[PDB]
């Protein structure tokens, strides 16, 4: 059975712990508990295929330590989520884009651009505006809602399809 | 903080507040992994060659554990393990365990016989449980 490690990047209160519980749970929390640090495993099938996803929840402001660096080493692809009525959130995303691809020294990394919380209707960041992000970085962006559950697993599903195909390289 | 390992190769850090038990702060981390506490029993990681680790009731303090490793684990002999998923065409008439929908082409458990459709695979209950 072969295995993803999925990593969930972003700013705090985005929704990075509400899609990951809404992926393995189907249950949305609504209370805002600040994560830390959170590794969680479950068995998803993706294309008829038996996937063991190892999803690591990661902190808002995360410490700048070994530790850090370490488990972005160890990931395979990469969540970056940001919220649409959140306009900071969404200018943090280029720091997490360079940030990854210098500590894994290499391109080409598996990454998906998720725009999290868009049952609300005070929309901040245009559709726009994280299309033209997403293209010119290569990288799939989807529009997703951890309370209605909306392309919550098309966010996960498409990460992990793009490691398969990044591990065809030969 | 205090840096707990969970059953199935997962972990969690949780804030200590004092006063509170290590259940109360173990409580949401094992529901949303579909873990109960009542198969459960939390550790204290030693680190010498005499033991690996010791168990601690559910009810101590975590503020007396700051700077100390735990680990949830199992209790002994729990009916619980983790599923064993592989392809089945379902000649005999079946349906799909989560949308009692028809399921002619889809996955099933080899140890509890949990049947799904591939879309339904998330709804699927992480822990097996297989009594004989
Ligand atoms: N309306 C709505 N609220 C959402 C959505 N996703 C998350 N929320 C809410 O946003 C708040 C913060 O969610 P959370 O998942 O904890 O965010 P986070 O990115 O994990 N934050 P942190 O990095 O501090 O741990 C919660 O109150 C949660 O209910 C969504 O799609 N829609
Ligand atoms: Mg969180
Ligand atoms: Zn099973
Ligand atoms: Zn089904």
């Amino acid at each position: 059975m072969t295995e993803y490690k999925l990593v969930v990047v972003g700013a705090g209160g985005v929704g990075k712990s509400a899609l990951t519980i809404q992926l393995i749970q189907n249950h949305f929390v609504d209370e805002y508990d600040p994560t830390i640090e959170d590794s969680y495993r479950k068995q998803v099938v993706i294309d008829g295929e038996t996937c063991l996803l190892d999803i690591l929840d990661t902190a808002g402001q995360e410490e700048y330590s070994a530790m850090r660096d370490q488990y972005m080493r160890t990931g395979e692809g990469f969540l970056c989520v940001f919220a649409i009525n959140n306009t900071k959130s969404f200018e943090d995303i280029h720091h997490y884009r360079e940030q990854i691809k210098r500590v894994k020294d290499s391109e080409d990394v598996p990454m998906v651009l998720v725009g999290n919380k868009c049952d609300l209707p005070s929309r901040t960041v245009d559709t726009k505006q994280a299309q033209d992000l997403a293209r010119s970085y290569g990288i799939p962006f989807i529009e997703t809602s951890a309370k209605t559950r909306q392309r919550v697993e098309d966010a996960f599903y498409t990460l992990v399809r793009e490691i398969r195909q990044y591990r065809l390289k030969k | 903080t205090i840096r707990v390992f969970l059953p199935n190769k997962q972990r969690t850090v949780v804030n200590v507040r004092n006063g509170m038990s290590l259940h109360d702060c173990l409580m949401k981390a094992l529901k949303v992994r579909g873990l109960q506490p009542e198969c459960c029993a939390v550790f204290r990681l030693l680190h010498e060659h005499k033991g690996k680790k010791a168990r601690l009731d559910w009810n101590t303090d975590a503020a007396s554990l700051i700077g100390e490793e735990l680990q949830v684990d199992f209790l002994d002999h729990v009916p619980l393990t983790t599923h064993n998923f592989a392809r089945k065409t379902f000649l005999k008439l079946a349906f799909c365990d989560i949308c009692q929908k028809f399921l002619l082409n889809g996955f099933r458990c080899q140890t509890c016989g949990y049947k799904f459709h591939e879309h339904c695979s998330t709804k699927v209950p992480t822990m097996c449980v297989d009594w004989s």
